[PDB]
């Protein structure tokens, strides 16, 4: 179950991913220098964006939401109910589950087994050395390289102040001697038409690294420790993950901001083996590759499965024309 | 000389007291490429020069010395003669090169 | 069947083979000098660069996953299933395959047939002398001189800077007294347009470096160990590997980061027998080059047989246009 | 064929005849002095430097593979398939061929009859007293005066840290206990702009030194032991040597670095019999002395036949536009 | 000298007891080869003063000590009576001496 | 003679029972026949003091002794005075002889 | 005394068994117009301190003895009160005048 | 007996069989006039020492006896105690005897 999705969306009036200004009032929200041919020689611009540690975050933090809500939801770290980011840090010698059990940070394989968040997400512990390669990547958040070309300018910064107004019991604004706590906090928002290639690899989901494959008899098996329901239900827990990323939960201050979202378009590829990984949606032309790197991969002989939403991508390659997000992860979850 | 009044002028738009920070146009006027950003840098930066004055009253410090037009208008000569971006990136520094200096603003 | 592959790759939003400040908050990815003529005397200037040992073991990572799933997959070592790069230490005498068999290692010839993967990235054992070169020789990844020679500053470096937060079941960020895990750090990042030109000589697959060639009435014949359905098997497997080259899994942190990537343009030359290597695509006329070395080739008397993608070649010269990666990995193994 | 080449290329991001760190997880480049004018005064500088016993074994390793295929590459030592430099020492009574035929180490005349390598690269048995010069001279590969003279400074070296880490079964780290053959292994790498006069002394090829010239009646013949088809075979081979020269396979440590490889420019000259040396590119003004020697030799009374590439050397002088180094071998061979 | 004050100010935000740890400043200003961007690193790492002024109290040590004007006067003249960058990389990178030691900050 | 603190600072990041192996910072310290260069290695060298900091209590040793800050105030009056190259070798050699030995670095 | 230690870990570098044969720096040591030439001679042959000590342990052979840091500084306080050429040339020729002995190490 | 080892080995370069005739170190060992210039020369007389000891094996008689450390150690002792020539040119001639005599090498 390797599945990739890339297509543009647009966000608007979002200060999600602010760098904060090192730490002061102005607080301005992350910038990434991008290169772009403009047909003259390739010239750098620094434009917002939103990197991928955040996406890994807040898909670890889907995943919790979805699993929560399924029976297995036991089988998660107590830190992982409260959205905590980390998953182990350098004095834990230990881990607690949520109903408060203690585990040891020897033999991975019971770790993945009682530990359900880490086996998705990955782990370490520096005092142990037990280390797991997160079964899912994240690509950066980049505005498409043909509206940074077509605007020349225009960089996408409002630079909005707004501040905090407190008086005292009595009602007054005081100065500086008594401090008020009376401050600027300037904010600088962001809009404009980005790309996303978010992909998943649920292909090792219950199976311990040390030995993927078990021999019997020259014969190879998956070597999955845990019960093999949870393996399904871990498995559509992380494919209904993504629903609160096309709909406006991705990004910092979700309170104030909520930014406008929307997708322009997207394209799927699910699969079952192993395949080529599906091109960004940052480059202006991507859509064409797409197109020859799944007829290609068909060529070759890949089962891949590949649904589209807003793209023709052609008229011989068979591909099923999605209505929503949701229903996509419904079309993901029936063939399992 | 010539350049110690501007400095100060743009030490009294941020420094201690005087809760009113704006360290974006400075940041722009130090990270100007162009004449037309260093100019717009500078308008921005004159701009506050009333909410100073007023402020200055507000907490009984002694009024900011507004820079003279003789500056502004020199300037304006001073750097309409280049051609390249090299040489004007230091004159960019050396107008931020009082931005946080330890000035006795208000004594 | 040694192949050459050279051509013009766009990155964009990466941090691949940093060197992680060896345990230091702030990291920085890896640099290098080039040296560029500039038409005004040589200068050397740094810029971010791949080593290729990251390609190398990548390309590992990728043979070994192609080849897993083949029927003779079983012949691999235990730590290759784990993605592990090590292949033979100081003070070991044995080696464990998938299936728990103990090869020895003296002898290379039974190490090649029962061991697949050292037969083709080759091995080495201190205590037992045995040793055996790589057939497979990676290029590093650089800016090329016409990216380079036209930026004249922006050192592309960003440093975005993201960090982690842990609380405890009280929600508490601590103090520096309790620790908490709680570090700040720092990631550097990078884009630009890169070239590479790997190489593989997979020609000598199976047959041991000690005899080459058999003699059997002075007739030459391959020492070919192996059985010849396997070799085509290794060479297959080892051949498509190339498909998670161009499509943006090599360089690390790729959980978090997986950089947007595409293929700008290449050129890749199959052959028979020994060939010239194919010129870098750092340099800024490489294209030239490589069209009067397959010219002069083939009127030697060499059986040169060409793939070229977005690039010219002129006309008299023929070639195969391709339109994706793995449409050329078709290509090469249709030949087998 | 007395042929003499020499130019300028540009070498980048190189590690070739590394010091070897003598085991200290820290290997350095060869390093060498060379002397400058600068214009007030010489002084001499330190710089990375290719010996030329690389560019010796490197030309054998390439002769040895050209002549495979030859029909007469029987005739080959054992330790020659595998690219082993040493012909003979401390005693070695006999050697062994490709088919496993035993030559003495007496009468060498049999010994180049027989063997095709130490006929071409020379040998030395220091048991019986046999030796040959060796046909081939190899000159060490130096950045050229004037790239150092405009470098004011800037070392070259950038030593780039590699790792290498191994995980068991268990996934862990390991300490010492283990050993875990966890090391660091940082490695110099280079950059510049070098220069090449490798020479070619191949019209003695097939004639031993003891007797090269018969008279039948006052008449000088050559002493040619060996059928004209295989001297002329030789030759070939010899010549044709040269392809993994220029195209990126000299020095060692390629398969992680594969140098990124250009000919900036070249000149050769073929002629009949014995001719001038032709002068070093490491020099500023080669090209003036080159043009002097080669008019002089040929105002003198000698054949001289030159190929140029990215070398005007005035009009006056007759010379063929090469685009390429295997034209040049190509060009070489049809005049035998 | 002017220098032991600014090395300070360098130091402060890369010495330990701090949660400040970016060191990008330095590297920048070490790895100086022209007049303006050892200037423009310099200046970068001043701005971070206020963040250092408004967290000392905060751990209970002594605000740290902005660099004295006179050292910011100083500076610029030593600069510009240089104009071959050979002398200019030693005052370039005369600062980072200081910002890396084992003194006591936060007593 | 402000010497030794210098040459064990050099010593804790080349000796044993660490993780680090940098004999590029004191190969530089030997071969640096000037007086920028000698400053450009010692700034390598000291770059890398909070890397012992954090690394020493891992196995338990009491931390690595950084030079005093007079070692540091000592070094450039030392070095600018030294005008011919020939005593500038000097010091260069002998501090970087004093980087390799063998005593107890920590228990 | 106080060479016989420094004596044999030179003879260590050029000693059978360990197969490095560094000739050229025990000439260097042996030969030494100035003191600065014998300190570069004694800093290329203390450098290769680590190879010998994981040399000996790779086949099982007796850790060698590396000068302590109190005969180092002996050595540059002598050093430095040499000045006439004489007893330089003294030194320099007595401290690897047994480099070439017949040391029984490594048994 | 602590003098008849030195003269065996001296013997060693110049006998039968032993194609390395150097009689220039010896003349430099018998001749010398100060105390330094015998340490030179006993310096190039053992700087052959593994010419002669892997020659040996090469023709298959007993290989050489190389000086003890007890023996050259005692010699350096002796050496700073002679003040004047007279003793030094006798030392010298009692050292260079043993080089011509009736040695049985290796037969």
């Amino acid at each position: 179950m390797y599945v990739r999705i890339s297509g543009r969306i647009r966000l608007n009036a979002h200060s999600l991913n602010a760098q904060g200004g090192g730490g002061t009032n102005y607080i301005e929200i992350t910038k990434t220098k991008v290169t772009v041919r403009t047909e003259n020689g390739w010239t750098v611009v620094e434009v917002p964006a939103i990197t991928g540690n955040m996406l890994k975050h807040w898909h670890f933090v889907g995943f919790v939401d979805y699993f929560k809500t399924t029976p297995y939801g036991v089988n998660l770290t107590e830190r992982a109910l409260r959205y905590n980011g980390t998953r182990f840090g350098q004095g834990e010698t230990t881990a607690t589950k949520a109903n408060g059990a203690t585990v040891q940070l020897n033999d991975e394989a019971t770790i993945i087994k009682e530990l359900a968040d880490a086996d998705v997400h990955g782990f370490l512990a520096p005092k142990t050395g037990r280390r797991r390669v997160s079964l899912v990547k994240a690509s950066f958040i980049l505005p498409t390289e043909d509206f940074i070309k077509e605007v020349e300018g225009e960089r996408l910064i409002t630079a909005i102040k707004h501040n905090r107004v407190d008086v005292d019991e009595k009602g007054a604004i005081g100065s500086s001697k008594e401090g008020t706590a009376q401050m600027l906090f300037s904010r600088e928002y962001a809009t404009g038409l980005y790309g996303f290639s978010i992909v998943l690899d649920l292909g090792l989901v219950g199976i311990p690294q040390g030995l993927p494959v078990k021999f019997e008899e020259n014969q190879p098996r998956p070597n999955i420790v845990i019960d093999p329901n949870e393996r399904k239900a871990r498995i559509e827990s992380a494919l209904k993950a993504l629903i609160p990323m096309l709909s406006g939960y991705i990004g910092a201050n979700l309170a104030r901001s909520f930014p406008v979202f929307k997708v322009e378009e997207l394209v799927a590829i699910a699969s079952e083996g192993p395949i080529p990984a599906l091109v960004h949606g940052f480059y202006e032309d991507y859509i064409e590759a797409n197109r020859s790197i799944i007829k290609n991969a068909r060529a070759l002989g890949f089962n891949i499965e590949v649904f589209t939403y807003n793209v023709d991508l052609g008229e011989d390659i068979e591909a099923t024309k999605v209505s929503s997000v949701e229903e996509l992860v419904a079309n993901l979850v029936k063939m399992v | 000389g010539w350049i110690r009044n501007i400095g100060r002028y743009l030490s009294y738009l941020v420094d201690d007291t005087f809760e009113e920070y704006a360290y974006d146009v400075v940041d722009g006027i130090a990270k100007a490429r162009t004449q037309e950003e260093l100019l717009e840098g500078v308008y921005k930066a004159l701009r506050l020069a009333p909410k100073l004055k007023k402020k200055a009253e507000s907490k009984g410090c002694p009024p900011p010395r507004i820079p003279s037009p003789e500056d502004i208008e020199a300037l304006e000569e001073k750097v309409e003669q280049l051609s390249n971006p090299k040489d004007l990136r230091k004159l960019a520094v050396s107008l931020a090169l009082w931005a946080f200096a330890s000035w006795n603003n208000c004594p």
